[PDB]
């Protein structure tokens, strides 16, 4: 149950 | 210093103005505990929607996207602060602007707002995304893009109560069946994800996936060499074969039994608890379906994991051992029986779960039924396993149905 629902976007 | 960002963010010099908007996004992004609430009570959510609508200035806007967004990422209350700010009807604006990035960054907005719950993402659907979000799938976007399209596209299927609304599915599916013919692992695992939330949503849901034309393409990813497809698919199949006897004929007749040797001896213990919860949606179908189990022969495995599996995988396998004596035949019994099901079966009447012990009660009480002939013989075989002590202290239990059944069963046929 592996599927991401909020993602804060971190510089790469 | 926050106060002076916010002011400096209002500025008319471009120059002032960029900078403090880029400060703030760097305060959102520089690691994975950013301060959100000082920034919100700061303030400068307001300035950051305003500076969506720069066209002129797509580094501007892009920047104030990613500071939303990131302020988007955290708890409920924050993304509702980000909503409340009427953030959603200028990213809706953005997914058309000509730069990628641009567009980019709002879809990644957008999916942070959609995931908060099903009310935020109803009003987001309400407001048009999905047509422009699905209007990006293309062999020309970049594949980080595309995985972030198929991120959106999942948590527009994530919540069930309520559903997304039909007409937002029947957009959906389309998409979906054009993305499980791709070859990378994410997206693949996107898809297939966002069809197992729509395949969990009811009978009329799993009609549309079935409608689609995709499941011929689903099952064949049981075998995927990426266990997080597998996982996926397993799911997807298994929600759809919930269904009645006909949609679950729908998965049979995609050749779907042949991938579940395979499943039975997976390393992978969720693995196997998945593939026997499914078989066992199987075995409570008619006897045509009954008979598939055994003639592909997953009757043996299947008892094995009775015997021998975690808890979980044992669970299910009862399940799947009593279903069968809904609608087979006499002879399909008879067939569990010369497979030694009775030992492993009686063995499982000890667990503390009260449903597990239930269903393996039923079950036995149901094969004894209509095994006249020589009935006997099988308690011979409940007995020296040691089952019949099982049953004769189950008379002593808490639960009503439990002892109820004991009593019965040992009155009956023994």
């Amino acid at each position: 149950e592996e599927v991401q629902r909020k993602r804060q976007k971190l510089m790469p | 210093s926050l106060e002076a960002i916010v002011q400096n963010a209002s500025s008319d010099n471009q120059g002032i103005q960029l900078s403090a908007v880029q400060a703030a996004r760097k305060l959102l992004s520089s690691d994975r505990n950013p301060p959100i609430d000082d920034l919100i009570k700061s303030g400068i959510l307001p300035i950051l929607v305003h500076c969506l609508e720069r066209d002129d200035n797509p580094s501007l806007q892009f920047e104030a996207a990613w500071a939303l967004t990131n302020i988007a990422s955290g708890t409920s209350e924050q993304t509702q602060a980000v909503v409340q700010s009427n953030a959603v009807p200028l990213f809706l604006r953005l997914l058309h602007s000509p730069h990628q990035n641009v567009c980019e960054q709002a879809v990644w907005a957008l999916g942070n707002i959609i995931g908060d719950g099903p009310q935020c993402r109803d009003y987001v659907i309400s407001l048009g995304v999905v047509k422009p979000l699905l209007s990006f799938i293309s062999p020309s976007i970049p594949i980080t893009f595309l995985r972030n399209v198929t991120w959106v596209m999942v948590n527009l299927c994530r919540h069930k109560d309520p559903p997304p609304p039909m007409e937002t599915i029947q957009e959906i599916l389309p998409a979906l069946c054009v993305l499980i013919h791709h070859t990378d692992v994410n997206i693949l695992v996107d898809t297939v994800w966002a069809l197992s939330y729509l395949t969990d949503a009811g009978n009329e849901q799993i009609q549309m996936v079935i409608d689609s034309g995709i499941v011929p393409h689903l099952v064949p990813l049981l075998s995927h060499q990426e266990v997080k497809v597998q996982t996926a698919a397993l799911r997807a199949v298994g929600n759809i074969v919930t269904g009645t006897d006909e949609q679950t004929q729908v998965v049979l007749n995609c050749d779907a039994l042949s991938h579940f040797p395979a499943l039975l001896t997976h390393p992978k213990e969720k693995i196997n608890k998945e593939a026997v919860w499914f078989l066992s949606n199987i075995t409570a179908g008619n006897q045509q379906q009954v008979q598939a189990v055994i003639d592909a022969n997953l009757v043996p495995m299947i008892i094995h994991l009775l015997d021998k599996g975690d808890f979980g995988t044992q669970k299910e396998a009862a399940w799947a051992i009593s279903n069968l004596t809904i609608s087979g035949r006499k002879d399909q019994v008879a067939y569990l029986i010369q497979q030694n099901v009775i030992p492993p079966f009686c063995n499982l009447l000890t667990v503390k779960d009260a449903q597990v012990v239930q269903v393996v009660l039923d079950g036995l009480s149901n094969i004894l039924k209509m095994a006249e002939d020589e009935a006997e013989t099988i308690g011979n075989l409940i007995e020296e396993c040691g089952g019949l002590e099982k049953i004769e202290q189950l008379q002593n239990h808490e639960n009503e149905d439990i002892y109820k059944l004991a009593y019965e069963i040992i009155d009956q046929f023994f």
